[PDB]
């Protein structure tokens, strides 16, 4: 069953490739402009010569031609939903081609052949199977893709059935999904309208079964929401903790029994019910300024296990786009898992739980055990650096002379940064020597922290992450590696900047000295390869991740009165992971070697901004 | 000094 | 498999063992079957004796092809002139009365007996030389020789050129052996060097990369590194491209390259052909596996060649000339690559979506600047993405032009000196009549191709003839530089 | 290459050709090498015995892993159990004392003493099921357990 959904997906996609294609539209040009001049011949009394047999004949032959394949393009993608819906009806090692079939699914929403086999046949698919995707389902409630009411009303059930399936996966999008004007209530076209509406009927339906837990959620979800609300620039100068106010009803709201902490992750089962996970039982007076102009807010609390767990609540911003990358991170690994050619390698990504809220607000699970990159090299006061090399340059003198050298030009710029650099050696490499005397402990934690290295580089450059100074990097104190926590911009948003981004990934000179002697020639090297290549076998289900967009678009985007910018980051994406670029066709070694050298260049480096900390 | 380039 | 006579299986295992380069372990193996079968075959005493004298093994003591072979060879070793004579006459008399006894009836059949009365003849004219006395002179007309006959050989088998490289090679290591310290024996490492490296070649055009990297190890067993790095460097470095390994190859050539670039001085015109062949192989080389965007890589390495070449062409000589075509049709091949991938990126459907996606951005930045707007961060980020495509796309439509420009010159350079490459005549037309809109292209296509022999352009004349047409509306230049060379190529041959 | 030392370049010469699948070939380059060279060092005669009871070459004749294999597999063949059982227990301790000396600190290096004593523990087994009678029952549960065994190592490398 596997091998002939598989070799009808692949004739499909051959043949909406080849429609898509410009021959197509030139042969679709040249079979109007002959029907047009049939038509003209037909309309005026003219002799049927041979040039005028000629034309109908092929006329004739082309739309016998183009029905064929059409029909034959249909019988296909007929052949692989129903294949697909076989093998997931009663298969377990074959779980990872959901997708695809939901790439068949909602792409081809129009044919209602598909849509009546899915609802017929496909109806009692197991609901645990669609977890990973649930984000993506949820996002098609929108009424621009018309394809009958038949292909909604499925989609509402399938959803519906999920939910009361696993509602602790899926009540929290819903609800955030629902709350986008929850934020202006508290204190929108037809399509947001609509979508809203869905959510809302969602929400009753589940309610109607599970009354108790779906209050209890959306009471934490309105607490949440309005902590998030809450203006705390009264208290920007006060760092050890500020009490939060009792009006707040997150301060009354404790002792829940059906609600799940979001931040955790939960090892969901084959079973619908669900009586061994940790759940909330209070919640700290105090609360934290993580600093910034938004000024985040680090929350504590205690579940009913009473291990204390920090949250951060996001107010101000969208962490939809932290929820598209912690989910593309978790397909990343579990893709690297799957593939023998890494696992071996134990390649994977450090992942932290991000759950929306609104568009304008969410939270996120703490990163706990780790240190940033900066504090250990850079401190002021007990600074690696300061520590090994004092003779060196201070920070505060580098510092100095890159604020005095904003305003000169790039040759000066450039100077400046190589003398910089002269006075300024590595000292990250130390880090392990410090941590880990043991050998065989020391060499294993180098190993894994350069591994890790390699593929969260991979992964930013594929993403377009720019914001990688030395505060959105943190550092594991036991297994040495390397997460990332901001995620603040990406999608190659460091060009807009006023400075703009030259690298696609950090690899400063502490990293690569810090990876070892070999520097990047070696583990590195190898490690972004074998990422490459698993990205080029697995871009189907990378696009599958990242078409979430074009139906509920984020905050920051489309104001100001088929997305534009979504598009645009789309198609970078698929150029990206197809290595075409400008039409210019780029091995995995070669790629490698292309960002390693832009990424090593003085010359990208000296461009950057200063607060970048370039050359440290 | 702020680390990242706000704005 | 077993279940082969051991009559012919022990034969194409040696057979398989000398195809596959290995010479110590054949021996070993032969050494074996010696220990456990007593006696000896014609066939494997035959192949025996082929061994022995291939591999040098003196120790190992009618007759066969091989065994008179080997015997001649150990009296030449031994100064015994009279049984090397005797011995190269009763082999001759076997292999003519072998080959005129069957039927016959069959060409194929008659090159094996070819190669080895070739094989018998050369060592008779050794044999000649080696006489009395050896000279430079002598020397340097037989291997001339030598070069001759491989070139008539061209054509031939591998099967049947084989056993001549190989005794070629077996005659230069017993001269290296039994030469006196003197010039003559650098003249005679310099030749077995030469043979050595035209063997490797003529091994790698017939898919063996065992044999050459064989040759390779003998030319370091006698020739010796030094800091101006030899032409047999780029030999190796070509086998180990050929042996499916691209680093080890691209790292030996770049260190060749930073080792001549830092110490050429112009000690030797050898040296400034084999830098510059070294870098036509190392441009097409990235060319081809695409490691780095060919912006950098054909500066550094296509025009800098063409720049060597063409600075020191004051001898017009036939070996920097076929040197300076071939960079010049490298160049002009990897030009016309990158302007026909750049065509067809335009061309395609993705091009158009980004065309339409930049017209809608252009657009609406029209209207938001119409319109009294506050500039919030949507509108910046709007106007800098559409500048940064404005700019990706000049650039984009300037690099493919100058890819275009730089394509037909080089075509006309090649073609205006130029014989073995005039097939890609048509390639130039092709990169002429579709691009006869740009001024440039007719301009230089009528200052410096306007030399060109009109000889060049019969097979594609009418092709030329099709063209006076006016819808291809570029200029009055064009059409009358076309009407030009179409009368002086009439001229030139009317019929 | 012929710089490389004889000490190695043997070893592992014989090391390829039996990863090429050439048995025949390497043992009459096996005797060959016996012919020039009269006296065998440690590491060849270890390789000679694998070579010889991996080819089942029973007609050539402390001692190594190998040459207690190949010890035991011949009293095997010769329906003798006691020095057989003997040859084995000698094998587990040489192997067992030679792991040991060393300093160890490497996973990698427990990799090749794990598979040559499963090898041991299979042959083992093997003796104690001929040593009066086979039945159908045992060997179908012999192969299961071999099978599961296998299963278990799918993640292992094919060298071990
Ligand atoms: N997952 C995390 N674990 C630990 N600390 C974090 C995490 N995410 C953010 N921080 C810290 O939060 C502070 C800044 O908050 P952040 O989430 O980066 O948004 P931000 O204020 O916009 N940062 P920035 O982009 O520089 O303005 C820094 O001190 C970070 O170290
Ligand atoms: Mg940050």
């Amino acid at each position: 069953f596997l091998s002939l959904a598989r070799f009808s997906d692949t004739q499909y996609q051959r043949i909406e490739n080849y429609m898509k294609s410009s021959e197509f539209e030139n042969k679709q040009a040249l079979l109007k402009r002959a029907k047009e001049e049939v038509g003209l011949l037909r309309e005026h009394k003219i002799q049927t010569n041979r040039y005028t047999v000629k034309v109908q004949r092929e006329l004739e032959l082309d739309e016998l031609a183009l029905r064929a394949l059409k029909e034959d393009r249909k019988r296909f993608l007929c052949k692989a939903v129903e294949n697909y819906i076989n093998c997931l009806l009663s298969g377990e090692e074959h779980d990872m081609w959901v997708f695809r079939l939901c790439s068949l699914w909602l792409e081809n929403s129009g044919v209602s052949e598909v849509n009546g086999m899915m609802k017929r046949d496909g109806m009692k698919i197991p609901t645990y199977k669609f977890l990973p995707l649930m984000y993506q389902l949820a996002a098609r409630m929108g009424t621009k893709m018309m394809g009958g009411l038949g292909f909604h009303e499925v989609l509402n059930n399938l959803i519906s059935r999920i939910s009361m399936d696993h509602p602790h996966h899926t009540l929290f999008i819903i609800l955030a999904l629902a709350n986008a004007n929850r934020d202006e209530f508290l204190t929108s076209s037809q399509l947001d309208e609509d979508r809203t509406e869905a959510a809302n009927r969602i929400i009753c339906t589940i309610r109607s079964r599970r009354p108790q837990m779906v209050r209890s959620v959306e009471a934490l979800c309105d607490a949440y929401i309005i902590l998030a609300n809450l203006d705390a620039t009264q208290w920007k100068t006060q760092r050890k903790g500020i009490n939060i106010p009792a009006d707040q009803p997150i301060t009354k709201l404790k002792n829940l029994e059906d609600v799940v902490v979001p931040t955790m992750e939960i090892k969901v089962d084959h079973t619908g019910e669900y009586g061994n996970l940790v759940t909330i039982q209070s919640f700290k007076a105090e609360f934290r300024l993580a600093g910034g102009v938004n000024l985040p807010k680090i929350i504590d609390c205690v579940g009913s296990d009473g291990k204390e767990r920090r949250q951060l609540v996001k107010g101000r911003d969208d962490l939809r786009q932290d929820a598209v990358m912690q989910q593309v991170f978790q397909m990343c690994n579990t893709l690297l898992q799957r593939n023998t050619e890494t696992r071996k390698r134990k390649l994977t990504i450090c992942t932290y739980k991000v759950v929306p809220l609104s568009q304008r607000s969410g939270v996120l699970e703490w990163c706990t055990g780790t240190v940033p990159i900066g504090e250990f090299l850079v401190n002021n006061e007990d600074g690696a650096h300061k520590r090994y090399r004092p003779n060196d340059f201070s920070a505060f003198q580098c510092q100095k002379k890159m604020m005095e050298v904003q305003k000169k030009s790039f040759e000066e710029k450039y100077e400046v940064f190589m003398d910089v650099c002269q006075n300024f050696q590595p000292v990250f490499r130390y880090f392990c020597m410090e941590k880990f005397l043991d050998p065989a402990i020391w060499f294993e934690k180098r190993l894994a922290y350069t591994r890790s290295v390699a593929t969260s580089s991979i992964v930013g450059y594929i993403l377009g992450l720019g914001d990688r100074h030395v505060q959105n990097i943190l550092i594991n104190e036991q297994s040495a590696e390397l997460v990332h926590i901001d995620l603040g911009v990406a999608f190659e948003q460091g060009k807009i900047l006023p400075t703009p981004e030259t690298v696609p990934f950090r690899l400063t000179r502490d990293i690569v000295d810090g990876m070892g002697i070999t520097g990047v020639e070696g583990v590195f090297r190898r490690c972004c390869e074998k990422t490459m290549e698993v990205m080029r076998n697995s871009q189907e289900t990378l696009l599958t991740i990242v078409e979430v967009l074009l139906y509920d678009p984020l905050f920051d985007w489309t104001m100001n009165p088929f997305n534009k910018v979504a598009e645009r980051v789309l198609m970078r994406l698929q150029e990206k992971l197809k290595g075409v670029e400008e039409g210019t066709v780029l091995s995995v070694g070669g790629q490698v070697n292309l960002l390693i050298q832009q990424a090593i260049d003085p010359k990208n480096l000296s461009r950057l901004f200063p607060g970048w900390k370039a050359w440290v | 000094p702020p680390l990242s380039q706000e704005t | 498999e077993t279940a082969i006579p051991s009559s012919t299986r022990q034969a194409g295992i040696i057979q398989a063992l000398q195809n596959l380069g290995l010479c110590h372990i054949l021996s070993v193996y032969l050494k074996g079957l010696d220990y456990e079968n007593k006696d000896w075959c014609p066939e494997l005493e035959e192949l025996h004796y082929q061994a022995a004298w291939r591999n040098m093994q003196w120790d190992h003591c009618g007759t066969s092809y091989h065994e008179s072979l080997y015997n001649a060879l150990q009296s030449l070793r031994d100064r015994e002139f009279s049984t090397f004579y005797e011995s190269l006459k009763y082999a001759r008399v076997k292999e003519v009365e072998e080959m005129c006894k069957r039927s016959l009836e069959s060409v194929y059949s008659l090159y094996p007996t070819l190669s080895r009365l070739q094989a018998i003849g050369e060592l008779e004219s050794i044999g000649e030389l080696f006489s009395r006395s050896v000279t430079h002179r002598q020397l340097s007309e037989v291997y001339i020789k030598w070069q001759k006959h491989s070139q008539l050989l061209k054509d031939s088998d591998f099967s049947f050129q084989e056993p001549i490289m190989a005794l070629r090679t077996v005659i230069l290591e017993i001269l290296m052996e039994k030469e006196m310290d003197n010039s003559q024996r650098e003249c005679i490492k310099d030749i077995l060097t030469k043979h050595l490296v035209e063997l490797s070649i003529l091994a790698r055009t017939f898919k063996n990369t065992q044999l050459p990297e064989r040759a390779i190890f003998q030319i370091k067993q006698y020739n010796s590194v030094s800091c101006g790095v030899s032409e047999w460097q780029l030999e190796e470095a070509q086998v180990f491209w050929a042996k499916k390994e691209q680093s080890l190859a691209l790292s030996i050539l770049k260190q060749m390259i930073k080792k001549l670039d830092a110490s050429c001085a112009a000690n030797n015109p050898s040296l400034k052909l084999t830098y510059t062949e070294c870098l036509r192989v190392c441009g097409n080389w990235l060319a081809e596996t695409c490691l780095e965007n060919p912006a950098v890589i054909m500066q550094t390495y296509l025009e800098k060649a063409v720049e060597v070449a063409g600075n020191y062409d004051g001898e017009s000589s036939d070996e920097l000339r076929n040197g300076k075509m071939k960079a010049f049709l490298s160049l002009a091949r990897f030009s016309d690559t990158q302007y026909q991938r750049i065509e067809n990126y335009m061309k395609s459907s993705e091009f158009e979506n980004k065309q339409a996606l930049l017209k809608r951005a252009k657009e609406e930045v029209g209207l938001l600047r119409e319109h009294k707007i506050q500039t919030n961060r949507y509108t910046v980020k709007v106007q800098r993405e559409l500048e940064l495509d404005e700019l990706a796309l000049r650039a984009l439509k300037e690099d493919r032009k100058r890819f275009l420009c730089k394509a037909v010159e080089n075509y006309i350079n090649c073609l205006l000196s130029g014989e073995e490459h005039d097939m890609w005549v048509f390639r130039l037309c092709s990169l002429w009549l579709e691009n006869s809109g740009v001024s440039e292209v007719n301009g230089m296509m009528k200052r410096d191709g306007m030399k060109i022999p009109t000889y060049k352009f019969l097979p594609l004349m009418y092709q030329l003839a099709a063209r006076m047409g006016t819808k291809m509306m570029g200029g009055l230049g064009f059409h009358e530089v076309l009407n030009n060379l179409i009368s002086r190529i009439s001229m030139d041959h009317p019929h």
